[PDB]
RNA sequence: CGGUGAAAUGCGCAGAUACCGGGAGGAACGCCGAUGGCGAAGGCAGCCACCUGGUCCACCCGUGACGCUGAGGCGCGAAAGCGUGGGGAGCAAACCGGAUUAGAUACCCGGGUAGUCCACGCCCUAAACGAUGCGCGCUAGGUCUCUGGGUCUCCUGGGGGCCGAAGCUAACGCGUUAAGCGCGCCGCCUGGGGAGUACGGCCGCAAGGCUGAAACUCAAAGGAAUUGACGGGGGCCCGCACAAGCGGUGGA
């Protein structure tokens, strides 16, 4: 117990794994639930219900603090980007908001191989 | 069929009671076409629950199928250079036809002596949501929502 | 499309953001000619435009997503 | 956490990852951006200012044939690569490890030095390609597009595209952006392999480069199209071909 309801709900998807943090008005990280941790270990991370998993398990220690309302906020583009989301809108989180930053360069480190 | 669904072969209801359901079953029962024989299996394993329980088999049958129609299923798929799980949402015609024919496999593997016994018996401990026909259902679905990790595809 | 649904206004004036901001999408982004219902050589301006009113930090340089 | 078809190498309880704030630095410059523009080519894209080339249009004002080409010469000349010095974020030959595999000195993964960015100087090659030397005249149009002038629902000049008369071409194709009909002038070819080598000279710091044979040896080497087969190419369509199902052989 803290006692901070309303909270931003960041999640990060991956070409690998999908991880959610979930912080503070401020920006300061409160809990946070990856893939690898609920329990896969591989290639099951990228897989829509390992972001299902990994976006509810994370509001449960949200709950736990008793967060109540939540701005959702993506980066990336990975499998299941959708499933995590509609997982807290149903996770018992008054979703405020979806906003989308994915980071953008406007050109600058030249990538590695496989663009 | 490539060409088309090709339709489904419509049946005679039973002489006894008229439900085509009864039917279907008894074609179940039945090896090498000797019909008339397991015609009798099922009657006188309806009459096994006339005697051993308080209610009409019509009734009893119907109940016992309804409750192993298993409503999720795997089915095998190479995505990757691997056998994906894709757990799926099993029609009206497939329930049916997996239902009769785990009740029999099962029933037969009964330690009972006389066949229209095991029927009889499967057909009740069936109603009453156990025995191993609605095992043969349950471990089913409990690869279902066990590999629900792909229900993606 | 944005010419159509405004009026005289000039392509070089870099200040007037009531303008341009028409100009740019629910992103930072500039619009493509398909959107913005300019010619050749207006695009080639409102470019060059922009990107002045971008360092004036008057125009944007990208947003975030929204509906929802 | 990362990464893969899967995985591991690696990084994290000196507390990584995901998240907020702050600071350093290098490289590059999203969207606009196009099937676009510019330039002799190589090449050129954040914004600004200075310095500077070329070019197009209108007026038709001036000079009065002052023009074209262009051996050798001179300059320009991608990438990589060489010297001195600076710089080093990301990427990354070589090299270190990881997995794959009959094996892998590879394709995949994690690191990583030259290098890649800058200055000065050298190197000068290339599918440096429209694979199409430069200049002038002439030969139906249609259409899209950049751009300029006009009396601007049309006319007229310059550029980039697609289709196309006549014509041409081995054919594919080309077609007022000529591979058409013509003149000037330069460069280059004269069977394949041996060879872009050998030898000689020139050039370079080196790497090498420019020039560049023959003996021998083969009857071809070669272009474009045809018909087929074939593709771990495509689209579409069939058969108890798979699926679905029942029953079997493989055992005795």
């Amino acid at each position: 117990k803290r006692q901070v309801a309303s909270g931003r709900a960041y999640i990060h998807a991956s070409y690998n794994n999908t991880i959610v943090t979930i912080t503070d008005p401020d920006g300061n990280p409160i809990t946070w639930s990856s893939g690898g941790v609920i329990g896969y270990k591989g290639s099951r991370k990228g897989t829509p219900y390992a972001a299902q998993l990994a976006a509810l398990d994370a509001a449960k220690k949200a709950m736990a603090y008793g967060m109540q309302s939540v701005d959702v906020i993506v980066r990336g583009t990975g499998a299941g980007r959708e499933q995590a989301i509609r997982a807290l809108q149903a996770s018992g989180l008054q979703v405020k908001s979806i906003v989308d930053d994915t980071p953008v360069p406007h050109n600058g480190c030249r990538p590695k191989k496989k663009f | 069929a490539r060409r088309r669904r090709a339709e489904v072969r419509q049946l005679q209801p039973d002489l006894v009671y008229g439900d085509v359901l009864v039917t279907a079953f008894i074609n179940k029962i039945m090896r090498d076409g000797k019909k008339n024989l397991a015609a009798r299996i099922f009657y006188d394993a309806c009459k096994i629950i006339q005697e051993k329980t308080g209610q009409e088999p019509l009734k009893v049958f119907k109940q016992a199928v309804e409750n192993v129609k298993p409503r999720m299923e795997v089915r095998s798929r190479r995505v990757g250079g691997a056998n994906y799980q894709v757990p799926m949402e099993v029609s009206p015609r497939r329930q049916q036809s997996l239902a009769l024919r785990w009740l029999v496999q099962a029933a037969n593997q009964r330690p009972e002596r006389r066949a229209a016994v095991r029927i009889a018996h499967e057909l009740m401990d069936a109603a009453e949501g156990k025995g191993g026909a609605v095992k043969k259902k349950e471990d089913v679905e409990r690869m279902a929502e066990a590999n629900r990790a792909y229900a993606h595809y | 499309k944005v010419k159509a649904t405004l009026g005289e206004f000039d392509l070089r004036d870099y200040r007037n953001v009531e303008v341009l901001k028409r100009f740019l999408s629910e992103t930072g982004k500039i619009l493509p000619r398909r959107r913005t219902g300019l010619s050749g050589k207006e695009q080639r301006i409102l470019a060059k435009t922009i990107k002045r009113a971008r360092i004036l930090g008057l125009l944007p340089f990208t947003e975030k997503l929204v509906r929802k």
